[PDB]
């Protein structure tokens, strides 16, 4: 995309979102971000919508196809989940190395920066998903340490109410239940989070309330299917 | 076990 | 598609379907038909459904991107309307290419016969929706003539309760509302195809009658929206 | 006004 301006691939990006064109969204988005500016809390906002959709698609394939392969044990159904693999792998490289080129490194603004560190664990997250040996545990951990460079950030410098922190710490906790077999983690790190927020709502606004509670009950959600 | 779903602005 | 086994790529379209990857599909299907040989009727099922998600995504799409321009009247939302248009007309180009080369030449019974020109009007009709002038006449009557041979052969060698005659009547009758202008002759094909098949339910099987019925359904739905 | 919708089998 390196021949369109900045503005018109933004615009893009949303036409491409409202005509629910995510894999065109997210080539647009990469080229913006490859046009070396920082982005803003929208854009920020925009790339991760994008990739998350195609991402969303290829586990969601992958799923089907693994379960499928399962149930069997020709070649055709595991070739077919290999190829959906090597596409959801590829997918998860390039927004790492989005992040790594240079998003990360340029986020000194804490709401910027947990941004992408916990992007950067969800992706890790993914890759882990489909991930079996010898890499598995290094794609864990790379995981785990942004997750966790992501919360102590967040910690020390947004509300407990703070929506980025809150999907943060939801996700932080299904990456615990659902990829370290840690459910008791998952599970008191989605307590302790829902509490904090709980005795900080009073003071929030009625639009800022309405966006943490949302995210509360995803929280909620979780620990009653856990529990 | 539901993440964000972030799929949506 | 060359060096993957027929039988592979039909397996795989089928998973693909499962997964709802009906690009893949889409490819996996017209790697089987370059094989050179006759299609069965699942395996013309197969190539249909794929080729239909694919395209209908498309025109979802350009209907969005459409509508906002015709709200707007920079130069962004036209190009990208372009853009989309471009990739759908591709697509058409594409599955009309497999019809001409060469599926329906060697089509001789009326089920393959009736169903590949029933297609043929169905990509042509796919065109005529996003063409404006020099080309939209000659692609409206491409798309007639071909529902026509399909309409001729169907009455001749198909009882009036046929699925692939009630469906290629019912989509013949929206080619005359949406894009020939002619809500008369949709309306009059829509009712006749409607009360022949209703005479001829009493020949029919269980599982049959249940095939022809959610048809006569879909014909109703569109005569009691248009009248 | 609906075609055959097709998208499923
Ligand atoms: C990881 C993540 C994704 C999305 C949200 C979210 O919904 N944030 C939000 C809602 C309203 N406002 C202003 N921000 C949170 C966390
Ligand atoms: C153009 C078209 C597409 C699909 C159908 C259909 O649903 N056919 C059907 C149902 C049951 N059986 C055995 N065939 C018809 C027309
Ligand atoms: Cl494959
Ligand atoms: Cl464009």
């Amino acid at each position: 995309m390196g021949s369109m301006e900045r503005a018109s691939l933004i615009q893009k990006a949303k036409l491409a979102e409202q005509a629910e064109r995510y894999e065109d969204m997210a080539a647009f988005m990469k080229g913006a971000v490859e046009k070396g500016e920082e982005l803003s809390c929208e854009e920020r906002n925009l790339l991760s919508v994008a990739y998350k959709n195609v991402v969303g698609g290829q586990r969601a394939a992958w799923r089907v196809l693994s379960s499928i392969e399962q149930k069997s044990n020709g070649p055709e159904v595991r070739e077919y989940r290999e190829k959906v693999e090597t596409e959801l792998q590829g997918v998860c490289d390039t927004v790492l190395g989005l992040l790594d080129s240079h998003l990360i490194k340029e986020a000194g603004d804490a709401e910027s920066r947990v941004f992408y560190l916990k992007m950067k664990g969800d992706y890790y997250r993914y890759l882990a998903e489909v991930a079996t040996g010898d890499d598995k545990k290094r794609i864990i951990d790379s995981a785990r340490s942004a997750y966790q460079e992501a919360m102590d950030i967040s910690k020390k410098e947004m509300p407990p109410t703070n929506p980025i922190r809150l999907g943060l710490a939801l996700n932080f906790s299904v990456f615990h239940y659902e990829i370290a077999n840690s459910p008791e983690e998952a599970i008191s790190l989605a307590k302790t989070t829902f509490d904090e927020a709980m005795a900080d709502l009073h003071t929030l606004s009625e639009d800022s309330y309405k966006d943490s509670t949302l995210i509360m009950q995803l929280l909620r959600d979780n620990l009653t299917l856990w529990t | 076990a539901g993440s964000i779903p972030g799929r949506r602005s």
